[PDB]
């Protein structure tokens, strides 16, 4: 059916279109790999420009055609999902894989049967570094915090942010260990909000021990800040989803008025109802009010006179976060007050900014609360959008180490540590899994050396040093000079890639092969 | 001197321009009536000038031809700074 | 193949000269639009007929369309800097894009590696930034002075616009407006109100804040001794939110009842109020034809819709709060004036309120002799506005007028003795794009600008530190002895805002357009 | 002698506004005094 | 007749027009007027690429349609063609003029009447030069010399050529003293071949006192150079118009062959008559044949062994340059030979030419024969196409100083003199031709301001200098300082500009005017 | 004088970029390089050349690596016509192409 329009692909060529396509995509994003890397701009049909050494970012932004490419968009997407760092390198490694398989081809060999070859010679690398790795939490306390550490800022080494990484990897360390348990090991991004505004620079890039919010705070002549309320534990807050306003049925209406009668009696009725909630927030012994929708002209002059700061309009996860922060409960109706269901935060002020005439405010609260909001800033909108994403994808490396703290030392002798076992085994394999593993190993090969032409050091150079000084002394880490300091040797140098993760990444590229390879036959059509 | 004397003349010589246009569209003849008008003001001060009835030069105060002072004032004093905020575009971009 | 149906790639070479060439290209944009010597820009919108000029830098970016990302990076960077400071909006594109420029060379003709010319300049800017502080003398104690000084800020950060004619007028005219707050940071307490005819010179600022919206049926044209009940509250049908109640009688009558029944209401709401002792009665909202005429019987005088920032510019002025609850008279700030006379601002009814309880809101007229002088003659103020709202909440102060670069200049320029090889020669030139302002500067002036800043850097390099750019007589002397101080927020934000652009995108080694729709 | 050229020119921008400019308070010029001329648009 | 696309104009706009229409004409050029002056780049529609300060020139390449264009595009040429100097210049002149002229109409003056406002008050300034003016050909001869090359190199200065002025103005000098007689004083441009080619620089533009032409020289064994064939009177060739191959009727032919009787005669007949013709020329006694049409294989092979160096083919101009530059006779047939209508040459050799294939050759003479071969050479074609136009404006002025030795001192100060002269009888004249008067020696003015606007000086500032130190001294000769030196005064400076061009142009650019404003009506219909 | 040394001094700065631009190719931090050529020749020598292997700068007479005098007279010759002709050029003019 449709026999036009409809085309074919086996083989002879095929095979070479996608190996080469894969080639392709990967030839332009090996530039990024690296804390000598480099961004790219892209720019949405629509007109929005974006800029990111972020691997996954920046392959599905490419509005691409191609079967294959289409593959490694979401390849780079997975691996974003499931760890949050491989991102511009599981394609890399996927790339030189596939071009490393074809070339075997061409010399008689089965694409299924190179399949099998490097799903097994990957397994063992697998393991040869499962075996060389090393492990934090059980080790200290002081030191966890700071192994923690020296690897949200190695995963920052090729950002923008780069420039303050101090900082920007401090704080993803502490956004996470503030609301996840060492025994869950469960980082739930809910409870980080990652807002970022304009202004001053990337620096001024501050952790909000509470959240922000947009509020002009109710009515204009109340205050602006929020004392403790005199010697009290902290401020106290009022949490409700109730309007401020005459409550209303939820099936019909038609409240007939016979006459002046009832009319007379409603007439007192709003009057004082506004009282009835009014008093009823001041009885609980509340400071100052978050309500989840808006209140009418008088309910807000009464907050005013009763001092008691509004925040008329706040959504869910809004709402939601002031109470996890401040230790709250969701209030429904009116008299479901009490000054123990009330916030327990320690200051409210409304922010200004420049001369912005939005002006949002904030919750803050001194002693780590269960959410954090990362509040990032920059010069202009790019430096923000990107650092925002910078910053999350250290967060994510020191989720991956409380759910395994096993470390390896990348800067690439992570990929050396395979690449030199891996080969190891190819010659005892021998026959037709011996091109096999050499061609595995010899792929990852390609991590390293992309490193070392992007930090100008010859290639073929940096990896017989790398791969010599690797055995000549121990199968452990020693790394490339990417930035120059004394010598190799990631350790010292601090450079650092959780385990868990780089195990998935050297995974995810096998396998997207180990499809591709099967792939023998193709038949697209159009859009008709 | 110098720059700022021939900035004045030119200005001075321009304001001439009401009683030519005036005259003017009178079918008048302008060059005449001006210099009749300059130097009968040589002598006489402001109230030399044309008048259409008369069809040459006269006292316009004496003809009842009465003009508010104002007028005149937030008249140079709008075009002359008009002029200005003129004088200062140095370049336009079409820009939506 | 990949990618397809009109998407664009740039690599490096390709890239990076796209880049290059839109900043570039931005800059030498708005260059004109710089020193006191500067000249205007006309534009025109989608509506033809909607022209403008100004001299406003981040006014002309905003507008002028572009298709190329580096360009719109610093486009955005100049509303940034319009943002956290209203000033600087020109001066920053420029220093940005010139430093970019200043890149390119030490790559395509120098063979240095973009990360590395990074590595130097983020030294630079540490350098130079610093100097900046670390020369930034203030005067926070001292008022009756900072008074001076903070007038110096508007002197001449209202140069080169058209204002920069009348310039020491609206020199007070801001910074008393300012001060008559001190406090706010948010400029949207001044007013700004603008009519056509006379000079600009003719522009004041009534200490006694003016409204539009005249009062009354056609009560007293004037008030004495005001006492004005600020207030916000539903004055045109009431039952605020009980919504849903149907009024079902068996006869006419009965509804004739409940008709002058609500009518009551009203006479109701409107008398819990007079109880309030008042001879003015301003409502944000509106007062229909009845709510009034109770009013215009009761001498109270009636000002209906003043929205929200009418209200709260007069709430702070007499000083009273806004209330839509007259449930009890008294425990509501009740505001006051000398008088509230209606005036006539050139074929116009307005109402000039007069001795106000310290009014921390005012009224500033615009007057130019074309709708073009007042709409620029409007921003060339807020330029002013902005930056000293911003200086009471940034005391600190540095002197411009090339000056201040030309200082972090000789910073960077000294900092660059002690550096490794490559590095080293970002960081030179760094100092080298810092110094193309004050270059830039004395350009549109029209003197030699290469020998003149050759001079200025000369001094500011052999001590000194405080000499600038003399843009009349061409000559260079001494800042700081003719009140030319500038903001350091200002400054230390432009050289920090355009460090920043330059970073991001000398970062950029592609470029990718996908298929617009 | 040999000093500051002006690179740039947009000096006929100038020219450009003032007689593209001038050329409006022309059409008008004849509606002037008790000799000026109405216009019928 | 054809009512639609048939357009009209009259005054209110009209003549706005058509006067802002020539300013703009200008406005363009005046950037061209002054030895501190700039080219322009003109492109012909098929793609030929020129760049030339030469007025004329330029505006004749503007592909222009506006109608009061097309007039100064002419207006330029006038002028070129009668002296060959004004140009640039008889233009800027123009429009300033019709700007005053323009001026003063919107004041009430009559357009025709400012016209013959203008004539009167140009004939006074003809005449307060004519008499100002001072005379070199009556006051010596070393000196005419002198100053007839003060002009030419004056002449150069606003021009690419300006580098090696030196050379190209004592070029142009002797060129013309050569052809032309101080009785006659007629410069006739056919006796200087003005050729030039590519090669070195512009500097290498020497001057033949002979011609050049383009021959490989007949034969290849020939020799290359030509003795003046021992202690002989030079060197002697052959000027014959009659090919080398057997004579031919001129009517018929049809030579009917009955039998090999006379196909016998025939054979031996063409046979030896080429002896007929190679003996000849030998009888004449020459060195070299210079024909004007081709020979035979044979007829040149023997003017081969009969050292005979022939020159096969040459044009009606060639030919004729070779007998008046070396005193020869344009021989018909063969037998009109002779040793005394031969050519009396000082030389000739076959000129190489870098690796250029072509390589033409030359024929010399040493003394000052009455034919000038202006040789000009260049870097690249422009320089050279440039250059020789740049040749022939100095060429021209020196041929307009034979023809009227009276001379002026330009740098602008001879159109002072005259805006001077003119305006003082300005304030005799009064009423109307006072405005007229006023006007053009006001516009006259704009011609050295531009010189000023130029070389970097203050306009208003040098005009009143000029004007001040030529009135407080003598309605003389002060220039401005167009290059720097010392001080004005043309004189000393050597700035000097032929009077009799001068003149023409002060004419042409009035009389242009007067015709534009008695224009009332215009009538333009398009191109069905 | 004052400008025109200016000019004077970008001269010698073109001609400079020509081995520049020579060393650029092979490979060699051209910028560093040069700057050493340049110094020896600054410093008398007038004979070292760049030795476009090593990467050093290595005497020429040494090595061989004659030019015709013509050749680069011409260069140095050839070129500067073209910059005079065009500098000179305040206006370009592109008629109807047909
Ligand atoms: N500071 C560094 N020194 C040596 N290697 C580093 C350094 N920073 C990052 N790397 C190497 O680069 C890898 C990260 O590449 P990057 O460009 O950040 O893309 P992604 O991390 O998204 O794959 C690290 O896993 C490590 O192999
Ligand atoms: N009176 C002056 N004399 C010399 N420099 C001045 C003077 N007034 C302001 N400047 C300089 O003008 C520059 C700012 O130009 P402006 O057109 O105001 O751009 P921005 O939008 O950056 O304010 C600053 O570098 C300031 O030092
Ligand atoms: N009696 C008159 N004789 C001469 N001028 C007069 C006479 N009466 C009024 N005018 C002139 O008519 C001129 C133009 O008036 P008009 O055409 O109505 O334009 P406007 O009044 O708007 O300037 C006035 O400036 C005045 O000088
Ligand atoms: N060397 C100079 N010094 C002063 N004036 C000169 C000098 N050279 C040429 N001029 C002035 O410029 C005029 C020539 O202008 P030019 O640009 O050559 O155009 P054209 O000669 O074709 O009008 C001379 O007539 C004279 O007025
Ligand atoms: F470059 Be990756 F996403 F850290
Ligand atoms: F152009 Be700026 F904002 F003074
Ligand atoms: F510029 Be001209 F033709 F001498
Ligand atoms: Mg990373
Ligand atoms: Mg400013
Ligand atoms: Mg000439």
């Amino acid at each position: 059916k449709d026999q036009g329009n409809k085309k074919r692909q086996h083989g002879l060529e095929a095979k070479k279109s996608h190996i080469l396509a894969a080639r392709s995509v990967a030839s332009i994003i090996k530039t990024s790999l690296g804390p000598r890397g480099l961004d790219k701009i892209l720019i949405s049909p629509d007109g929005e420009i974006t800029i990111t050494n972020d691997g996954a970012t920046i392959l599905s932004q490419m509005e691409l055609d191609n079967e294959i490419a289409k593959l490694l968009v979401q390849l780079s997407k997975s691996q974003d999902d499931e760890i949050g760092d491989g991102t511009t390198g599981v394609v890399v490694l996927a790339s030189a894989l596939l071009d490393q398989a074809l070339e075997l081809i061409q010399k008689g060999i089965h694409p299924i049967k190179i399949a099998n070859g490097f799903d097994e010679a990957a397994k063992l690398a697998i393991s040869k570094l499962e075996e060389t790795c090393d492990d934090i939490s059980a080790s200290n306390d002081e030191l966890f915090r700071d192994f923690l550490l020296r690897a949200a800022k190695t995963s920052l080494g090729s950002k923008i942010v780069s420039k303050d990484h101090d900082r920007f990897a401090e704080m993803a360390v502490e956004a996470v260990i503030n609301v996840m348990d060492k025994d869950r090991k469960d980082v739930d991004f809910d409870l980080i909000k990652m807002q970022g505004r304009v202004g001053g620079s990337i620096s001024d890039s501050k952790l909000i021990n509470g959240v922000i919010l947009d509020k002009d705070f109710s009515h204009p002549q109340m205050p602006k800040c929020v004392l403790p309320k005199e010697g009290s534990d902290g401020v106290k807050l009022a949490i409700l989803t109730c309007p401020f306003e005459p409550p209303k049925p939820k099936t019909k209406h038609k409240l007939d008025i016979s006459s002046v009668e009832e009319y007379q009696k409603l007439q007192t009725y709003e009057q004082d109802k506004f009282k009835e909630m009014i008093d009823d927030v001041k009885k609980a012994g509340a400071d100052v009010v978050i309500c989840q929708w808006g209140f009418d002209d008088e309910a807000n002059h009464l907050l005013l006179q009763n001092d008691l700061p509004a925040v008329r309009w706040v959504g869910g996860q809004e709402l939601e976060h002031i109470a996890i922060s401040t230790n709250g409960r969701i209030v429904p109706r009116f008299q479901d007050l009490s000054k123990d269901k009330l916030g327990t935060c320690s200051r409210i002020y409304e922010q200004e900014f420049g001369t912005t005439k939005d002006r949002m405010l904030i919750i803050e609260q001194s002693k780590e609360t269960k959410t954090v909001t990362c509040f990032v800033r920059g010069s202009n909108k790019m430096i923000v959008d990107e650092a925002e994403r910078a910053l999350h994808d250290s967060l994510c490396v020191v989720r991956n180490l409380v759910k395994d703290s096993r470390v390896v030392y990348g800067g690439g002798a992570a990929e050396v540590t395979m690449s030199l076992a891996v080969s190891e085994e190819a010659d005892k394999q021998r026959g037709i899994d011996q091109y096999a593993f050499r061609g595995f190993a010899q792929a990852l090969d390609t991590i390293p050396m992309t490193l070392a032409e992007n930090s100008g050091l010859d290639p073929i150079g940096t990896l017989s040093t790398l791969k010599s000084k690797q055995l000549k002394e121990k199968i452990s880490n020693i790394g490339v000079d990417c930035l120059g300091y004394g010598s190799n040797d990631m350790k010292e140098l601090f450079v650092v890639d959780p385990f868990i993760g780089k195990k998935q990444q050297i995974l995810l590229a096998t396998q997207l092969c180990r499809m591709i390879l099967k792939i023998d036959n193709v038949i697209i059509s159009g859009k008709d | 001197e110098g720059v700022q004397a021939f900035i004045w003349q030119e200005f001075a010589s321009a304001l001439e321009v009401i009683p030519t246009t005036l005259a003017e569209n009178a079918g008048l003849n302008s060059i005449k009536v001006v210099t009749e008008l300059r130097s009968k003001h040589e002598n006489g001060e402001l109230n030399d000038g044309i008048s259409v009835r008369r069809s040459g030069t006269t006292n316009t105060y004496e003809e009842h031809i009465l003009q508010p002072v104002l007028v005149s004032t937030s008249a140079i004093t709008l075009a002359s700074e008009c002029v200005k905020s003129i004088l200062r575009i140095d370049d336009i971009a079409f820009s939506r | 193949q990949i990618f397809g149906d009109q998407v664009t790639e740039e690599r490096a070479e390709n890239a990076r000269l796209s880049a290059f060439v839109g900043a570039i290209a931005v800059g030498d944009l708005v260059k004109s639009t710089l020193g006191p010597k500067g000249m205007d820009k006309l534009l025109q919108s989608a509506s033809s007929n909607t022209c403008m000029v100004t001299n406003d830098g981040a006014t002309i970016l905003k507008s002028i369309p572009l298709d190329n990302p580096a360009a719109k990076v610093l486009v955005n960077i100049s509303k940034v800097q319009d943002d956290e400071v209203g000033d600087g909006t020109t001066s920053v594109t420029v220093l940005s894009a010139e430093l970019l420029r200043e890149a390119e060379k030490l790559i395509d003709q120098s063979k240095i590696h973009p990360q590395t010319i990074i590595e130097g300049y983020r030294l630079a800017s540490a350098a130079a930034l610093d100097a900046l502080t670390k020369a930034a003398v203030d005067n926070s104690h001292d008022k009756t002075m900072f008074r001076e000084d903070l007038i110096h800020i508007a002197k001449t950060t209202l140069s080169s616009k058209i204002l920069s004619q009348d310039k020491d007028h609206f020199a007070e005219l801001a910074t008393n407006a300012i001060l008559r707050l001190k406090g706010s940071t948010n400029l949207e307490h001044i007013q700004i109100i603008k009519i056509l005819g006379g000079k600009l010179s003719d522009s004041f600022l009534d200490e006694g804040f003016i409204l539009a919206k005249k009062f009354g049926n056609n009560q007293p044209k004037r008030i004495e001794n005001a006492k004005i009940l600020i207030a916000n509250t539903t004055l045109d049908t009431d039952k605020v939110k009980i919504f849903g109640t149907k009024f079902k009688v068996d006869s006419t009558a009965k509804l004739a009842q409940l008709e002058k029944a609500e009518r009551e209401k009203m006479k109701n709401k409107i008398a819990k109020i007079s109880k309030f002792g008042i001879n003015t009665f301003i409502n944000r909202q509106l007062i229909y034809d009845y709510p009034e005429q109770l009013f215009t019987d009761l001498g109270i005088n009636s000002i209906e819709h003043a929205d929200f920032e009418g209200v709260e510019r007069l709430a702070l002025v007499t000083g009273g709060e806004v209330v839509s609850t007259f449930d009890e008279p008294s425990k509501c700030k009740l505001g006051e004036c000398d008088v509230i006379e209606e005036i006539m601002l050139g074929e116009q009814p307005f109402l000039k309120f007069s001795g106000c309880k310290a009014g921390e809101a005012c009224t500033i007229v615009l007057r130019g002799a074309t709708d073009q002088t007042l709409d620029e003659a409007e921003r060339s103020l807020h330029d002013a506005l902005s930056v000293l709202s911003q200086t009471t909440k940034e005391t600190r102060t540095v002197l411009g007028g090339g000056c201040a670069e030309m200082v972090m200049s000789k910073a960077v320029d000294t900092e660059a003795q002690n550096i490794d090889g490559k590095k080293s020669l970002a960081v030179e030139a760094f100092a080298r794009a810092l110094r193309q302002l004050p270059t830039i500067l004395a350009d549109n002036a029209g003197f030699d600008s290469s020998e003149l800043v050759s001079k200025l850097r000369s001094s500011i390099y052999n001590g000194i530190s405080t000499s600038g750019l003399d843009l009349n007589n061409g000559t260079i002397a001494d800042m700081r002895q003719l009140g030319i101080v500038e903001s350091y927020k200002l400054k230390r934000a432009v050289v920090s805002s355009a460090s920043e652009a330059a970073e991001v995108l000398l970062r950029v080694d592609n470029i990718i357009r996908a298929r617009p729709r | 002698n040999a000093t500051f050229k002006n690179k740039e020119k947009p000096q006929e921008v100038r020219k450009a506004n003032i007689i593209a400019a001038r050329s409006v308070a022309d059409a008008i010029r004849t509606s002037l005094g008790p000799k000026g001329m109405d216009k019928m648009i």
